[PDB]
RNA sequence: UUACGGCGGU
RNA sequence: GCGCCGCUAGAGGUGAAAUUCUUGGACCGGCGCAAGACGGACCAGAGCGAAAGCAUUUGCCAAGAAUGUUUUCAUUAAUCAAGAACGAAAGUCGGAGGUUCGAAGACGAUCAGAUACCGUCGUAGUUCCGACCAUAAACGAUGCCGACUGGCGAUGCGGCGGCGUUAUUCCCAUGACCCGCCGGGCAGCUUCCGGGAAACCAAAGUCUUUGGGUUCCGGGGGGAGUAUGGUUGCAAAGCUGAAAC
């Protein structure tokens, strides 16, 4: 189930058999592309570029028109960011907890669901250790931890 | 590095006086000494003076508040009851 | 206690990444007096004679007064650096809308 | 007699033999 | 229920299933064309959407983004395409 | 006057009465006390004005 | 063994109900096991009825209800008898005991 | 309202 | 509890009483005030939470489940020695507070005796702030994760779809109800699913037709959670923990 919570939900999204793409839209495999590189560059991260070009664009999944992911190829060419968006929303959250916490010390939930997301940073950075994406002498220090975020 | 593991200030008093009143004393004692946030120029300057003076480092302002502590309990108490009644009845 | 300081200190944490400002005193002092002054904001801490002579040019210079409901060392917070700052004086808010707002 | 009332008569009993070995050092 | 054919299921037990769990799994969403009133600009804007919708000729709202299914906002054409 | 006066038909319970009823729908809607904190120094025409006609 | 399958109490997904009082001794009871009753009593005394519309200063007044919910411990829900012993199968329906006014 | 005990082996 | 009145001689307490309070006027009735606790009825086999636990309005926060998803990452995962965080009540230390309740204690009854039940009074304590202590029938007496195996009526939260009723609605969108489906949860009712020593259990089933992963732990009753060593705590004690017999 859940990782740090005792829920067991269902609820993830179910994509369709075919893999090709759609009739209706004439709309090529480089236009896509010039596009996450236009909107990339608004300060956007990979987990809002394709939510915005499936709503207002009829672009289901960016694979089936260019072949290739929607970081995998900001990453291409040198305008995707150090840190993962999936790490980097988990610190921008523990700096977020931390700052409620200093001011209410009394709050003894904030202080129990502080090292369940401070434990979540560490299990996922021992992946992109492992994967290379991270220097292998990276560590998340709280002190330094809200320079990390923007 | 680790110079104590209990006493804290009161290693000062050495082996006397008893350990229960070296226990009650250094919480007041730890109070009595600390900088406090001033309330008028934010800067933490609020140093004791005598026995319920308390004065600011920067923008030399003096404060009449408790003994061992900037604010006593009692007297915050009053401050909310002082001017819960002024707003209440208009007099 | 609740919901809407963040009307005022989320815009604040905005115009700080979009736009431009000066914090201090003698910063908003020269803004204020060469028209690029647009909306200044004042700590509930700062001495009560300082809170005059800027309620006092800003009527000079017909701009706005918000009074933040905070300490000094509150709004160096809320800007979002390791100050405490009194007075600033935002002279382009980015694309937010403290102007536009209440006062 | 009771179980809770058998650990208070052998907690009072061991601050007993406690004390004794305490005074007999 | 011992020879119920589960190789088969008919159309309307396999309609009334999750979008997993089923023979072969498959979204519930679409993808549907907004005409607004008064524009000569299809949008393409998908079912479940999540954003406030902007157009480019008449760039006002078009849906209302909500718990699951987007809301368009004033009566405007719509069709169902593929 | 006109304050007291709306309410020996109790006027407020029935205006929220029909203010509410496309939130949830509410049946027994009163206004179940009214306490009197101030009085204003009592002028002595005041009261022989509601003595009156 | 298991008496009963809930444990006396109506509580399921908790860990703690409010602890309230027995009205005739006064013991703290949880709230869920506590045997609750509500009386809507009229407060005349129906025998006394013809005694009181007969020296009224109307003819047609409808005459007040007390309104008191006792709630029990079952020691003493048990003693005064508004609990009664029941066998060991025919304890498993939540219906209460039909109205009988007339 | 008060109502405390009933030698061992068979 | 105290003020300012009103009229009266008892009030209170009990199985009966008494100790007790009362013409320096109790109790009762009226109007005010202050203090400290506590949030009735609504309140449910309802909700939330890792557990302890959580209930008057509105307010600055910071979190979280489920659902919806043609988003993104692409094995990042499950359980987990050592090590930590939280932990009812009582308890300990200090500062506030101190209304009710009230261990200890004094007194009145009750009894053969009452060091008890019952009654009057009352300390520590119950309340808040800070630091500790780390245990409970801390209980569903049932570890966590995964799949599979009957039916049914519901309920709580999202989502989808439907006749109609009802709202400013004199049209609409959104609400309230009505009829379904989907996921998740709290449970219930039935059943020769099967199991069990049976009580009972849709899990305690899928087990001599015995093996899905992994942690903790039990080996006749006492001695004994004792003795002793270590370790923690101001203390009370917690943790680990035998043997002779
Ligand atoms: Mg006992
Ligand atoms: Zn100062
Ligand atoms: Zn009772």
């Amino acid at each position: 189930g859940r990782m740090h919570a005792p829920g067991k939900g269902l609820s993830q999204s179910a994509l369709p058999y075919r893999r090709s793409v759609p009739t209706w839209l004439k709309l090529t495999s480089d236009d896509v592309k010039e596009q996450i590189y236009k909107l990339a560059k608004k300060g956007l991260t990979p987990s809002q570029i394709g939510v915005i070009l499936r709503d207002s664009h009829g672009v289901a999944q960016v694979r089936f028109v260019t072949g290739n992911k929607i970081l995998r190829i900001l990453k291409s060419k040198g305008l995707a960011p150090d840190l993962p968006e999936d790490l980097y929303h988990l610190i921008k959250k523990a700096v977020a907890v931390r700052k409620h916490l200093e001011r209410n010390r009394k709050d003894k939930d904030a202080k129990f669901r502080l090292i369940l997301i401070e434990s979540r940073i560490h299990r996922l950075a021992r992946y992109y250790k492992t994967k290379r994406v991270l220097p292998p002498n990276w560590k998340y220090e709280s002190s330094t931890a809200s320079a990390l975020v923007a | 590095a680790k110079r104590t593991k209990k006493v804290g200030i009161v290693g000062k008093y050495g082996t006397r006086y008893g350990a229960s009143l070296r226990k009650m004393v250094k919480k007041i004692e730890i109070s009595q000494h600390a900088k406090y946030t001033c309330s008028f120029c934010g800067k933490t300057k609020m140093k004791r003076r005598a026995v319920g003076i308390w004065h600011c480092g920067s923008c030399m302002k003096t404060v009449a508040g408790g003994a061992w502590t900037y604010n006593t309990t009692s007297a915050v108490t009053v401050k909310s009851a002082i001017r819960r009644l002024k707003e209440l009845k208009d007099q | 206690t609740k919901k809407s300081l963040e009307s005022i200190n989320s815009r604040l944490q905005l115009v700080m990444k979009s736009g431009k400002y000066v914090l201090g005193y003698k910063q908003t002092l020269k803004m204020i007096r060469q028209g690029k002054a647009k909306l200044v904001i004042l700590a509930n801490n700062c001495p009560a004679l300082r809170k005059s002579e800027i309620e006092y040019y800003a009527m000079l210079a017909k701009t706005g007064v918000h009074h933040y409901s905070g300490n000094n060392i509150e709004l160096g917070t809320a800007c979002g650096k390791y100050y405490r700052v009194c007075t600033l004086a935002i002279i382009d808010p980015g694309d937010s809308d403290i102007i536009r707002s209440m006062p | 007699m009771r179980a809770k009332w058998r650990k208070k008569r052998m907690r009072r009993l061991k601050r007993k033999r406690r004390k004794m070995r305490q005074r007999s050092k | 229920p011992l020879a119920k054919d589960l190789l088969h299921p008919s159309p309307e037990e396999e309609k009334r299933k999750h979008k997993k769990k089923r023979l072969v799994q498959s979204p519930n969403s679409y993808f549907m064309d907004v005409k607004c009133p008064g524009c000569y600009k299809i949008t393409t804007v998908f079912s479940h959407a999540q954003t406030v919708v902007l157009c480019v000729g008449c760039s006002t709202v078009l849906c209302q983004p909500t718990g699951g299914k987007a809301r368009l906002t004033e009566g405007c054409s719509f069709r169902r395409k593929q | 006057k006109e304050v007291v006066n709306k309410l020996i038909p109790d006027s407020i319970g029935k205006d929220i009465e029909k203010a509410c009823q496309s939130i949830y729908p509410l049946h027994d809607v009163f206004v179940r006390k009214v306490k009197m904190l101030k009085k204003p120094k009592f002028e002595l025409g005041k009261l022989m004005e509601l003595h009156g006609e | 063994t298991k008496k009963r399958r809930n444990n006396g109490r109506a509580k399921k997904g908790r860990g703690h109900v409010q602890p309230i009082r027995c009205t005739n001794c006064a013991r703290c009871v949880p709230k869920d096991k506590a045997i609750k009753k509500f009386v809507i009593r009229n407060i005349v005394e129906a025998a006394a009825v013809r005694d009181i519309s007969e020296a009224s200063v109307f003819d047609a007044y409808v005459l007040p209800k007390l309104y008191v919910k006792l709630h029990y411990c079952v020691s003493c829900a048990i003693h005064s008898k508004v609990v009664r012993n029941r066998s060991r199968e025919a304890r498993k329906d939540r219906t209460p005991p039909p109205r009988f006014r007339p």
